[PDB]
RNA sequence: CCGAGGGUAGGGCCCGUGACUGGGGCGAAGUCGUAACAAGGUAGCUGUACCGGAAGGUGCGGCUGGA
RNA sequence: CCUGGUCCACCCGUGACGCUGAGGCGCGAAAGCGUGGGGAGCAAACCGGAUUAGAUACCCGGGUAGUCCACGCCCUAAACGAUGCGCGCUAGGUCUCUGGGUCUCCUGGGGGCCGAAGCUAACGCGUUAAGCGCGCCGCCUGGGGAGUACGGCCGCAAGGC
RNA sequence: GGAGGAAGAAGCCCUUCGGGGUGUAAACUCCUGAACCCGGGACGAAACCCCCGACGAGGGGACUGACGGUACCGGGGUAAUAGCGCCGGCCAACUCCGUGCCAGCAGCCGCGGUAAUACGGAGGGCGCGAGCGUUACCCGGAUUCACUGGGCGUAAAGGGCGUGUAGGCGGCCUGGGGCGUCCCAUGUGAAAGACCACGGCUCAACCGUGGGGGAGCGUGGGAUACGCUCAGGCUAGACG
RNA sequence: AGCUAGUUGGUGGGGUAAUGGCCCACCAAGGCGACGACGGGUAGCCGGUCUGAGAGGAUGGCCGGCCACAGGGGCACUGA
């Protein structure tokens, strides 16, 4: 099946096109315990309707350009930027860890 | 703050038997009396009921212990000689229904909370299902 | 540690130091003697043992243990090297195969030879 | 292969005695009931008590000295049997018996165990028909071991033959003396085998 | 009267102006191969002697080894002092697998299936105090559900 | 147009190597002293600073693993 | 005068808003450094006097930085409980500091000694745990080489990580 | 090579000078016959192709073998290679002579300084056998990177102390979803190997058939204790 | 320990059997990174194989599946 994922829109500033940050869940390998750890899929949206803070289902689609190999499927809910904080200030956080 | 209330209550009850004791009283819950009920069903303790100690809901948890002995130190033997904690709150512990752990060679019993109430090594065994592997006693 | 610790950290692998590098990890290397001396032992030892800085095909060098008693290694001969270290000469560790190219087997031994690498003799 | 060598001296050193030779076992001259001592130079000095490994050893040795067998062999089979379910202990043996050279030797055809071997080998024995020169050749339940037309004629195949007549044998055998053909009935059960040996220790030895 | 072979035998020594007196240790165990065992340690200024405390010693105290096919009821693990063991039964036909100190031992307890493993320290007197304290402390089924009636 | 590569120029990392220089390891029985271990014969160690053939000394504060 | 933490009592308010914490940030004894004051006593260095085989030392007479203050650096330590923080749970005894009560008594926080159970290799620990459990961070993996080298970052330097 | 064979040859080694050992081992005696000698000698090969039927479905007929006169079958038939490792401890196997911190041994602990079970030779013994030893690397022992399964007062190991970012971790009750998690169904998980049976070559190694398993991952359905998420409430943690 | 100029995205084109910044013009300023981007080192990957009580550790020669290369490197022609 056309595989579906869903996350959050954590960037706007593309022409046609949203970052979805997507995050995930597994027990370990050798110690068990689940761990989370994401990844951020570069999202096709003809219509600009999806704006910076949204959850949403996305899918696997024929490739519209490079880097480029999802369509935003449909809308889970509006107005979540806790989210996007999230990542924002870990983002963030990098600045002080080189020299 | 306590964090696994339950490797609490445990403890609460490792420790209590260790000098023997009337009973212990683990604070209240409807997920703490569950574990307790194959306790005292599976011959552990002698059970427990509700109390309180000024608003605030506990169980008393009446032990159980063996008969005296004879030679020096005469304590008795113990009902419940060792429980230790399976899956923790730092590392949840999963397991299939073929995977269930044969504690002791059934002398003792697998708690195991699972998707149709509290069963045990036995117990799930037999209506052949999992989960989480909540702890090893005997 | 931790789960969580492991789960970060994890524990790290040992990879041992090779007590030997005889090269390409190589059963044995060949080489030309290049000096032919006899040094003193160790501890609580006393003796002169046999040995050879050989050259090896590696453009390496490497000082090696003569075995037996009485050899025949000259400035210029050509040994094969075995390895197995000399817990008494802090300096060698490769040892030389007897009886093979400018080395001689042992002369007028007859008990374990393998080592050594004489021939089997006749009785008559 | 097959030891090949002195051998009243084996007869010797397991203390326990053995009949690798068969007759002269049997006459006041095994060599074992005139020396109880094992061989060499010392022999007969106060022996010091054996270590733990030496007793598995020992063990071992003997049972496998007694079937001369090789022991790459030995060791095969004692695998082969480890990995076959059942007490390995005796399942070890049920196959170290039913090795052709040796159930030619318990159906008295033979005197000797390195008599027997020669026997098989030479083709002189024979299985449901066709001939077999195949020592490590495991009998299975329901075969004949018959012996050979040209080998029938044998002054010695019928010096063996001959005090055989009547004689009794393993429970797990049955032999037509007439005929002089015999069959194997089952995998022995432990107490059907009677050796000097605790195969336990073997076992053990092979847990080093 | 049982079947009494000693484990291990030491020359210990203490300093005192003018050389080394010494001592010999023995430690021994004792069993009838029913499930009766004991262990005795014996120290004394001469080899034979030593000895001779040991046995005593060792049927001063012994433990009521409770088999169940010639094998051990349940699988348990005991450190005494530095020095884990690991005591695993095993189905009939095996073998008792064990170093010299927890074979001995087990051998006279009347063991014949069983697996083991020293952990920690391996020192024997030590090994010897662990799995005493490991059978001493094995249950049945009965004995268990005896303490479960209520 | 792009293009194997060739050419000129300037950087980055890595290996080898070099008058000479620095300390480090080992070396059955070398020279100078005695610092440490018993109040070690001035309690010891310690961070720092200065100094001295060398161990080391002393100053300041700290620790007892000293009294 | 300005200001931090902290315990007690009343059960009044919010209603889990918590614990820990890679990196970051701040603080951080002594000595040491910069700029500018300050200088009695003490005192590295250094000068003398004895002792001594010698005595760059211990003992004695002197004595400069320094020790002090302001501002800025340095950021180390036997920075020691050689014991990360938080929570629950498992005999008591003794004296001590400081709260509260219908105060020869009880209770709450803190600091010590002896000690159940239990731990411990032992010494010892023991409701101020090194006991029995959960959470999270840091760290160890034979000795010397060596906290050395190289690289990197910080520092005026010494030197630090 | 097998069966017999001395209270036991010589030689050789020890010897408390009686003796002990190799050792039934040998010689010696009988019987079997690896090799070799003669004859016989394949499976692998039934299709393609030809005739009838229809060139098809079905029926018959013939050609072809590298290995190769080799396997295997039948007859005759001679006693017909033993080697290496070690024997101080771990670790089984012990005594003479030589040697004299020399010659040498060595994986570790160590041995050799004039009586060496540790060097070198001998006699003997242990071990394995067309092999046995050695060097090199992988795993094991190593619970010595520890999930299973370890640790930090003094043995190596608590950051000099705070504040806090990310992250990890989350008290009592009620309900909604069902993401983790658990169950069932189904697709997939090639064959070869492995593993249990059964046969094929004289056994075996190799080899065939048959069965049985395989975590994972997709699809559909179901459960809702624990974890997660949304929602409503509580006061025991926390704060005021 | 920071990376990045076809670099990330967009409209329109070229190219292919077809998606796509694969390629080209123009427009927007984006993309990536301590869950380790960039860089350096080493390596063909798997079915398996070895070892281990197992969890693991090591390994990928023979045989089977895929990838890659054909003295070093570049290019296209023919063609399913
Ligand atoms: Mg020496
Ligand atoms: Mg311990
Ligand atoms: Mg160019
Ligand atoms: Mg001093
Ligand atoms: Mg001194
Ligand atoms: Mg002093
Ligand atoms: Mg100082
Ligand atoms: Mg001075
Ligand atoms: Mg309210
Ligand atoms: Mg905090
Ligand atoms: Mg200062
Ligand atoms: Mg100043
Ligand atoms: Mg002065
Ligand atoms: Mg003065
Ligand atoms: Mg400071
Ligand atoms: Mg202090
Ligand atoms: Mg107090
Ligand atoms: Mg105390
Ligand atoms: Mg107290
Ligand atoms: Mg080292
Ligand atoms: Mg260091
Ligand atoms: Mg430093
Ligand atoms: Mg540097
Ligand atoms: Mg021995
Ligand atoms: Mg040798
Ligand atoms: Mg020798
Ligand atoms: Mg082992
Ligand atoms: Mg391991
Ligand atoms: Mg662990
Ligand atoms: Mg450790
Ligand atoms: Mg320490
Ligand atoms: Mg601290
Ligand atoms: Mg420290
Ligand atoms: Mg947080
Ligand atoms: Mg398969
Ligand atoms: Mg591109
Ligand atoms: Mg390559
Ligand atoms: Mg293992
Ligand atoms: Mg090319
Ligand atoms: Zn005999």
């Amino acid at each position: 099946p056309k595989k579906v994922l869903t996350g959050v829109v954590v960037s706007d500033k593309m022409q046609k096109t949203v970052t979805v940050l997507v995050e995930r869940q597994f027990p370990h390998p050798l110690y068990g315990k689940v761990i989370k750890r994401s990844k951020k899929y570069l999202a096709h949206d003809p219509e600009e309707k999806y704006k910076l803070g949204d959850v949403v289902e996305i899918i696997e689609s024929r490739p519209i350009s490079k880097r480029k190999r999802f369509r935003v499927l449909r809308l889970v809910e509006s107005g979540r930027m806790d989210l996007v904080e999230k990542y924002l200030i870990r983002r963030q956080n990098y600045e002080s860890l080189s020299k | 703050m306590l964090t696994d209330p339950i490797a609490d209550m445990l403890t609460r009850i490792r420790n209590a038997t260790r000098v023997y004791k009337e009973s212990t009283d683990v604070p209240a819950s409807r997920f703490k009396e569950e574990i307790l009920r194959i306790l005292a069903r599976e011959g552990f303790i002698k059970g427990y009921e509700r109390v309180d100690v000024d608003g605030k809901p506990y169980l008393r948890v009446y032990l159980k212990y063996g008969p005296r002995r004879q030679g020096p130190d005469p304590r008795p033997e113990q009902v419940i000689h060792h429980i230790r904690r399976i899956s923790k709150p730092g590392r949840r512990v999963y397991v299939g229904v073929k995977e269930i752990p044969r504690v002791r060679r059934g002398l003792g019993i697998a708690i195991l909370s699972t998707s149709k109430g509290v069963l045990t090594d036995r117990e799930a065994r037999k209506l052949g299902v999992g989960g989480e592997l909540i702890c090893e006693v005997w | 540690p931790t789960i969580n610790q492991l789960v970060r950290k994890g524990r790290e692998k040992v990879r041992k130091k090779s007590k030997v590098p005889a090269l390409k990890g190589a059963p044995f290397r060949r080489g030309v003697c290049t000096v032919v001396r006899t040094v003193t032992p160790k501890k609580p030892n006393s003796a002169l043992r046999k040995v050879a800085k050989v050259r090896l095909t590696s453009g390496y060098e490497v000082t090696a243990y003569i075995p037996g008693e009485g050899h025949n290694l000259q400035e210029h001969s050509v040994v094969l090297i075995r390895g197995g270290r000399v817990k008494d000469l802090p300096g060698v560790r490769y040892h030389i195969v007897r009886g093979v190219y400018d080395a001689a087997g042992v002369k007028d031994r007859k008990k374990s030879r393998s080592k050594y690498g004489t021939k089997k003799p006749k009785e008559a | 292969g097959r030891y090949i060598g002195p051998v009243c001296r084996l007869c010797r050193r397991e203390g326990v005695k053995l009949y690798l030779k068969g007759e002269r076992c049997y006459s006041p001259k095994c060599a074992m009931e005139r020396r109880p001592y094992p061989p060499g130079q010392h022999g007969q000095k106060r022996a010091r008590r054996p270590s733990d490994y030496a007793v598995r050893l020992r063990e071992k040795q003997k049972l496998r000295r007694i079937y001369g067998i090789s022991e790459r062999q030995f060791r095969n089979l004692f695998e082969e049997a480890s990995k076959k379910k059942g007490v390995t202990g005796s399942v070890f043996l049920g196959l170290l018996e039913s090795r052709l050279d040796n159930v030619v030797y318990r159906l008295g055809f033979a005197v000797s165990r390195r008599q027997a071997r020669q026997l098989v080998r030479h083709g002189h024995i024979t299985v449901n028909g066709r001939r077999v020169d195949l020592p490590s050749y495991r009998v299975r339940p329901g075969d004949e071991i018959a012996v050979a037309e040209k080998s029938r004629n044998l002054e010695l195949i019928r010096q063996n033959l001959e005090a055989m007549k009547g004689r009794k044998v393993g429970p797990w055998l049955s032999l037509d003396v007439e005929g002089m053909k015999g069959k194997f009935l089952r995998l022995p059960d432990r107490e059907d085998l009677a050796l000097p040996v605790n195969e336990q220790l073997v076992i053990e030895f092979y847990s080093r | 009267d049982f079947e009494e072979k000693m484990i291990l035998i030491r020359r210990t020594a203490r300093m005192q102006a003018g050389g080394r007196r010494f001592r010999f240790g023995a430690l021994v165990v004792v069993g009838d191969r029913q499930g009766r065992v004991g262990l005795g340690f014996g120290k004394a200024p001469e080899v034979p002697l030593a000895v001779q405390k040991a046995g005593y010693y060792a049927r001063r105290n012994m433990v009521e080894v409770p088999l169940q096919n010639g094998t051990i009821p349940h699988e348990i693990e005991v450190e005494f002092g530095a020095s884990k063991i690991v005591l695993k039964p095993a189905a009939p036909g095996t073998g008792v697998i064990a170093g010299a100190v927890p074979r001995a031992i087990l051998e006279l307890a009347g063991v014949t299936d069983i697996l083991t493993k020293e952990l920690g320290s391996r020192n024997p007197i030590n090994i010897a105090y662990a799995t005493m304290e490991a059978l001493r402390q094995l249950r049945t089924k009965a004995d268990v559900e005896r303490l479960r009636k209520g």
